[PDB]
C-alpha cells in the first residue's frame, strides 16, 4: 500500500473526528460497528484507515504502521509521544485530566495511593507538586477504586463531573486539559507530504 | 537473554567489525587525526564536566572502591578528548580521533542500541568554516571507501540563527521553551498564532516556513535581523557547507534551521547524516565549545554500517587430516610452509585435532593427489 | 586525574594498540578461530553463572532501568564465550577467539590496570593433550610476530594432582584452604609443621618442596597417591607440554604444581606466561568446563612497552603554494594526496599557515609544477 | 565454445537478466514512452538507409530467399525507431522505448560482447534542452531504481562547438580530420603546434586546453566565435544539462567539448555514463538527426547491468515425494491450493517426479509433521 | 602497486629512451641485460619499469598492466592502437617502413606475395594503392624471403638501407616515416594524471 494509513481511535473520539474528515478528501464508506473489518477504503483512494484503541494509536504512527493518526492528548503525555511530530491541536473531544477523591474525606498521614490509568502522568504530576506516590495501575473503572480502599485518590479524564459525582467522589485538582491531536511519523512527514499537505491543510481550515 | 539494546555481535558480522573499525581509523589517522584511547571509566568530576542533563541520565554510575568517589561508565567520548586537549593540545590547531565501546541507560530511538562503538573525529582551535569543511572531506571519504548502495543524506542545521533571534528579540525562558517545542513538532498554525503577538516574531515564523531555502533565508528577515553579524555569518556557512557537499560530494542537503537537538552544547553549524529511511541519524556532528577554545566534530556507532556494508566472501580451508598424518617430517615442513603462506593471505586455514575436526562455512579442502597439495572446493 | 588503575592510551601508543589488537586478531581468524565480540553488559544471571566469588567482586553492578534487574560491566569474557559456545557450538570441535575491554572493581596485582584490553583464543570440544598443544603453537606464532627482544618464561601447573591428593587424604574444607594459603605464600617451614599431623601430609609436602622437579615427582610420592591414575596422567601432561615448549619453542619452562590461582574454574593443566620479571602474568590459561575446553588471553596493553612500529611518515602540505592553485591543479594535488594516504602517509591539509601535525617528518612542496616530498 | 563476445546468461543470471529487462521497461512505459518491438531482420534499404561506414560493417547480411534482396541482422535499434516515427509519429512530440537483443560482427572493446541486450529511450518533435534534461530524469530514475553501490560517473560533450569553428575558420576535410585525431589522442603538444599556422588556430587549441571549465570556456573563445548563435547556444546548454545533473540527480559530471565520437550522427549534445572505471560507457545519448524533426536519445547494454545488481536470494522449495503420495485426495487438494499461493508469492516449488528428484540449489524442504505442511530450512 | 608503470621496448628503442627517462625523474637502478628480472624499479618510487618486446608494449598499455609506454609506431599501426592515447612523438628510434625486392628483378604478371612481419600494413598500404597482394606471416629475417622465393616482396623497417643492400635487395616504394611513441592507458589517464603530467611535461622538454 502507497497511500496514507490513518489511526483512528475507537471510541469517543471516532464521532467527533467524521465531520473533520469529510471536510477533507476522507469518509467511510462501511462503519466501523457493524462490519467486523479491520482495514477500512475511504473515499480517497490513497487514504486507508484503521479504528485502533484509543492507547494503541500512538504505537502505531510512531512505528510507521500508520503514517499518521488522530490520538488523545491523555494518550500521548502518558505514552511520552517521544518519536512522532504533534502537528494540529484538533479542539475536539475536550476533557480534563483531573485527580479525584472520596466527597469530603481527608487525606491519609501517609504517602497517597494512586489507582489510575495514567501512570506515568499521576508520578509527574504529583513529583511536580513535591509529592512522593505509590501508584497502582489499572485499565478501567477508575471510580469504583477509592470505594473499596485501592487507593486513596484517581487520576482520570473528566468533562462533566457527573461519573464522579454518581459514585461519591469529587474532582481535587486540575492537572491539565485534554483534546484529540494531529500526530504523523516522522519519517511519513518526510516521504509523503505531498499526500498530506491538503489533509492538513483541510484540518487547518476546519477549526 | 540480553537486555533490550544489547546484541552479540558474532562470526562473520564480529569480523565485518573488526575490519570497519580498523580500516575506518587507520583513514582517520593518515587524514592527520591523532588516535587517542581514553579509558570506559572516569571520575564523573571530569567526565560529566559540563554535561547536559541527558548526558547526565545516560551515564551509569559505580563507586570507586579504592577511595569511595563516584565514577561513570562513558557514554560518550567527547569529554574525554577535552580532558585530553586541555593537557596536550597547546592553544594552536589539534586534531584527535577515537573509536571505542561507550554504554548508555537507555535507547535513544525505537529499538536503538545502548552499547554502540562510537567512532569519530575532532578539530580544536580552528574559528573558520574550513575546519568544518576538512571533517565533511574526511567523513566523505570514509563513507566512499565502505562501497555501500545505501544513500546517505545530510541535514544541516545552525543554531546561532535561532539564538541570535532570541536575544534580539529579548524572548522569555517560557517563550524560548514553547517556540522550540513548536519547531520540534513541526506545528506551523499555532507557531503563525503565537508568532503575532511576540516581539519580532514574524523572524521565528520565517525561520519555520521558508528556512530551507537558504539561499533567499537573509532577504526574508527583518532589518535588525538582516544588521547582525552573526546571522548574517550562520547563514553564509550554510551555504558554504552545502555547496561544498553537493559540488565535492555529489551529496543531497536540506536545510533546517529549526533542528535545535542539543541546544544546550552545540554552538554553531550542526550536520545530521541519515541513512536510506532510518530515524535516528547514522552520523552527528557540528560546532561545540571546546573549553575560549572552538571546536567541532563528528560521531557514529561503526556498529550501524554492519547491515550496510559487505566484505568479500571468505576462503575457508581444512586440511586433510589422514593425508597430514602420512607425511615425513620434510613432508610436513613444506606442507606448512604452505600453510603460512595462504594464512599471510587471509585464507583461514584449520590444521585438524581430529578425523571429525571441520570448521564452520568450510569452503575449500588443501588435499593431497599425486605429492601435491591442492585447494578444491567442497 | 583518572581513578587508580586507569591510563589514557595516547597518540603512537594508541596507534600501536590499535595494530596489536588488528593483527593478532587477524592471525587468530587465519588459524581458523572465529572472532565474537560480545557485549560489556549482560544480566548478572547469565555473566557470572558458576562465577567464583573473586570473578563477581572484580565485576561492577548497573541496574536495568526497563526491567529493574541487576547487570554487571564485564570483568572477564571467557564466561561469554561459554553462553556463545553453548547456543552456536554444536558437539564437536569449536573455535573462538575475542579481543575486548573489560573493567576491573580492584587492580589484580600491585599497581595493575583495572581496564585491560583482554585478547584471547579458546578450543571446545577436544578432551587430548594435542587441544592444548594447537594452543601453543598459535600463542607462540603469535608473540613471534611481535619481534619482541623481552623474553616470555612459562610456568607450567595443573591442579589435578591437588585435587586427587585432597580427596585420596579426604581433606576437609579448612585443611584445603589452609593448604592453598600456605602454597601461595611458599612457606615451607609452617606447612612442614601442619603436614606432620594431616592424612597423606607428606604427600603435600612434597608437591610444594620437589613440584619443580617433574621428572622425578611421581617416584617422591606415596604409593597410594603413585596408584591414582589421574595423578599418573597429570604429570605426564606436565611432561609433555615442557618438552613441547623446549623443543618447538625454545622456551624455559618452570613447573609449579603448588599453582592453585582460579582453583574453582581450572579442571587441570594451567599455563601462565611472564614477560621478563613482571611479576603479573602477561598470559593466563588452562583447561576449564559435560563439554571440554582449554584457553588463553592476554591484556594487549601490556605488550606496548615491549614493541616498536616502524617510524611514522608525517607529511604537511605547504599552506601558500595549496593556496595559489587554481581548481585543477588542487584536483590533482588531492589525488595524489589520496594516493600517499593509500600508501600510509599522514597528509595535513593546513587550515592556516601556522597548523602544524605533531611529529612533523616531511613537506609536500611545489617546486617548477612538481609536488615532492622534502624531509625537514 | 562460443565465439569471441558471446555467452550463455544461465540460471540465477538469466533471471535477473529477465526482472532488469522488465523493471526497466515497465519504467519507460510509466514515464510515458511508448514501447515498440521491431524485428531482428529488415531488408537493407530500411535498416541502414543514412548509417554510418562503422554501422554498415557492424551490420551482418543475409539474403531474403523469398524476393533474392539482401537484408542485415540489427547491429543496433535507433535506426528502426526512425522508421516507425516517419509512419506512425506524426509532426508533434513522440516518445518511444525498447529492449531487443542486436547482433555486432566485431565487438567495440577489448572483451566486448557482440550480442548486446539493448535498451533505450527516444523523444522526437522538441528541439529545446527540456527533451534532453527529461531524458536524464529517467535515465536517473531508472539507474537509483537499481540499488548499485557502484558509481556512474557522466561525461557531456556537444560536437556543434567544433562544428561551427570548422565552419567559422573555413578548415579543409584533411585539417578537421588531423584535429579530431589530436583530439581523440589528447596530443596537446602537436595541436598546439598545428594550430599555430591555423585560421581560428588558437579556438581549437582552446576547446583542448580549456573545454573542461564550461563556466568560462564563451570568454576564452575568439569574438568571431563569441558572436557566432550556435556556439553560444551549445555552450548553454551543456551549463543547464550540468547543473541539472549535479543538483537534482548528486551525479559527478565532467565536460569534454573534443568528444567527437560519431560525428557523423551526432547534431548536438552528446552523453557518455560510465561505470566505475570500466573503458566503455554503459549509456550512450545525444542529439541525433530524427528525419527536419529533432530527435535525442539514449540507450545501454542491460547484460552489462548483471554485474553490478543484486536480487534478494531465491526460496527454491521441494514437497516430500513420499509425504505427498500418502494423502488421500482432499489432503493433495487443500496442498496443492498452498502450492499454488506459495508460487503466487514467488516461492520455486517442484512437485517431485521421483523420490531422487531435486532442484539445483534447494533451500527449503515442504514437510508433513502432525497434519501440517511446513517450510523447513535445509 | 600504486605508482606507475613504465612499459619500454627492449632493443633499439631502450637505447634512445634511457636519456629522455633522466631527463625526468626516471633512472634504472639496474641494467636490462645483466639482470634476468621483469620488473625494475626506478629512481623515483613511483614508477615501475617493465623491459617487454618491442610487440607487447601496445598489448600490456591498452589492458592496464602498464600505464603507459614507449613504443615504435610500426608496432602501433600493426597492433591497431585503437584503445590507447597516443600521447607524444618521441623522435626517437626513427626509420622507414618500405617495401623491398631483389635488386632490378621484374615484378611477375600475377598477385604480388609480399612476405612480412607488418601484415596489417602490408595489406593497408597495398590496398591504398589498388593493388590485391598474398601475404605471408613471418617473425623474422625478412631479407631472406626473397631470395629463396618465399615472397616477391618485403615489407621491413629500413633506417639506412645496409641491411637490404647487403643481401642483394632494393627499396622500392615508401610507405610511411616511424618513430618511438608514448602511449598512455584511457584509464590511467583520468586516475593518475597527477602522476604523469610532469613525466609528460620533462619529455616534451626534452624535445
Ligand atoms: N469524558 C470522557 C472523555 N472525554 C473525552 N475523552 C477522550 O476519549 C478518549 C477515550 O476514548 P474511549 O471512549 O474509548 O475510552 P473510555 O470510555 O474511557 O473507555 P472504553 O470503555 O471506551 O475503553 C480519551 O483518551 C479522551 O481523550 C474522554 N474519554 C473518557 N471519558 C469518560 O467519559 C465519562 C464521562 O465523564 P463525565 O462527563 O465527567 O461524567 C467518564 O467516565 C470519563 O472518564
Ligand atoms: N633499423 C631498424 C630500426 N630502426 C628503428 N627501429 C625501431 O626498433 C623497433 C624494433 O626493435 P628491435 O631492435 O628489438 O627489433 P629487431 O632488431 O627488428 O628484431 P630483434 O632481433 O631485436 O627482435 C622497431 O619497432 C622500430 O620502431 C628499428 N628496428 C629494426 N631495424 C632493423 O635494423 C637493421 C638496420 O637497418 P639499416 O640501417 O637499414 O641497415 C635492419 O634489419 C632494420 O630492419
Ligand atoms: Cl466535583
Ligand atoms: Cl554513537
Ligand atoms: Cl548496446
Ligand atoms: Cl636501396
Ligand atoms: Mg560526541
Ligand atoms: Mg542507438
Amino acid at each position: 500500500f502507497l497511500g496514507l494509513t490513518l489511526a483512528l481511535s475507537k471510541g469517543r473520539i471516532l464521532e467527533e473526528t467524521m465531520p473533520l474528515l469529510r471536510a477533507a478528501g476522507v469518509e467511510l464508506l462501511e462503519d466501523p460497528e457493524a462490519s467486523r473489518k479491520l482495514i477500512f477504503p475511504t473515499s480517497n483512494p490513497n487514504v486507508r484507515v484503521l479504528i485502533l484503541r484509543a492507547s494503541d494509536v500512538p504505537t502505531y504512527v510512531e512505528h510507521g504502521a500508520a503514517d499518521f493518526g488522530v490520538a488523545g492528548k491523555d494518550v500521548l503525555l502518558e505514552h511520552g509521544a517521544n518519536h512522532v511530530y504533534e502537528l494540529l491541536d484538533l479542539k475536539i473531544a475536550q476533557c480534563k485530566l483531573m485527580t479525584a477523591g472520596v466527597k469530603d474525606a481527608p487525606l491519609p498521614n501517609r504517602r497517597l495511593r494512586i489507582a489510575t490509568k495514567y501512570v506515568n502522568v499521576a508520578r509527574a504530576y504529583f513529583a511536580s507538586q513535591g509529592q512522593q506516590v505509590d501508584v497502582i495501575k489499572l485499565y478501567g473503572s477508575m471510580e469504583l477504586a477509592p470505594l473499596v480502599g485501592l487507593g486513596d485518590l484517581i487520576v482520570d479524564v473528566v468533562d462533566t463531573g457527573n461519573t464522579l459525582r454518581a459514585n461519591g467522589l469529587e474532582a481535587r485538582d486540575h492537572i491539565c486539559d485534554v483534546s484529540s491531536r494531529l500526530i504523523v511519523n516522522q519519517v511519513s512527514y518526510k516521504r509523503k507530504f505531498a499526500l498530506l499537505e491538503p489533509i492538513l491543510d483541510s484540518f487547518k481550515n476546519s477549526i | 537473554m540480553l537486555p533490550d539494546g544489547v546484541a552479540d555481535v558474532l562470526f562473520e558480522d564480529a569480523h565485518k567489525q573488526e575490519v570497519l573499525r580498523h580500516q575506518l581509523t587507520q583513514q582517520l589517522i593518515t587524514h592527520g587525526y591523532q588516535l587517542v584511547s581514553p579509558p570506559m571509566i572516569e571520575f564523573t568530576e571530569s567526565l560529566l564536566s559540563g554535561a547536559s542533563e541527558d548526558l547526565k541520565r545516560q551515564t551509569f554510575k559505580i563507586i570507586d572502591q579504592l577511595t569511595g568517589r563516584l565514577m561513570g561508565i562513558r557514554a560518550d567520548i567527547t569529554p574525554q578528548i577535552l580532558r585530553i586537549d586541555a593537557h596536550h593540545g597547546g592553544d594552536g590547531i589539534a586534531r584527535y580521533c577515537y573509536a571505542g565501546d561507550v554504554i548508555h541507560t537507555l535507547p535513544s530511538g525505537l529499538f536503538g542500541s545502548r552499547t554502540p562503538l562510537q567512532l569519530g573525529a575532532e578539530i580544536f582551535g580552528c574559528e573558520s568554516i574550513a575546519a568544518d569543511i576538512e571533517l565533511i572531506d574526511v567523513l566523505f571519504s570514509m563513507i566512499n571507501s565502505l562501497d555501500m548502495s545505501a544513500v546517505l543524506h545530510v541535514d544541516l542545521g545552525h543554531v546561532t540563527i535561532f539564538k541570535r533571534l532570541a536575544e534580539l528579540a529579548a524572548l522569555s525562558a517560557s517563550d524560548t521553551e514553547q517556540l522550540m517545542q513548536l519547531y520540534a513538532n513541526k506545528n506551523l498554525p499555532e507557531l503563525k498564532q503565537v508568532c503575532q503577538v511576540l516581539p519580532m516574531g514574524s523572524d521565528f515564523y520565517t525561520l519555520a516556513r521558508f528556512g530551507h531555502d537558504i539561499a533567499n533565508l537573509l532577504g526574508r528577515l527583518s532589518e535588525n535581523a538582516q544588521q547582525d553579524t552573526k546571522i548574517v555569518t550562520a547563514i553564509d556557512e550554510l551555504q558554504r557547507l552545502k555547496a561544498h557537499l553537493q559540488v565535492q560530494w555529489q551529496c543531497a542537503v536540506s536545510i533546517d534551521v529549526t533542528e535545535l537537538s542539543g541546544y544546550h552544547y552545540h554552538t554553531g553549524i550542526v550536520f545530521n547524516g541519515y541513512i536510506n529511511s532510518e530515524t535516528q541519524p547514522l552520523v552527528r556532528g557540528g560546532r561545540f565549545d571546546g573549553m575560549p577554545r572552538q571546536a567541532t566534530g563528528f560521531s557514529m556507532d561503526v556498529s550501524r554500517l554492519l547491515a550496510h556494508t559487505q566484505l568479500d566472501a571468505p576462503f575457508i580451508v581444512l586440511i586433510d587430516y589422514d593425508a597430514f598424518n602420512n607425511l615425513d617430517s620434510a613432508q610436513r615442513q613444506l606442507l606448512l610452509q604452505q600453510v603460512a603462506s595462504l594464512r599471510q593471505q587471509g585464507y583461514r586455514v584449520t590444521m585438524p585435532l581430529t578425523a571429525e575436526d571441520m570448521p564452520v562455512g568450510l569452503t575449500h579442502r588443501l588435499s593431497l593427489a599425486d605429492n601435491q597439495w591442492r585447494l578444491h572446493a567442497v
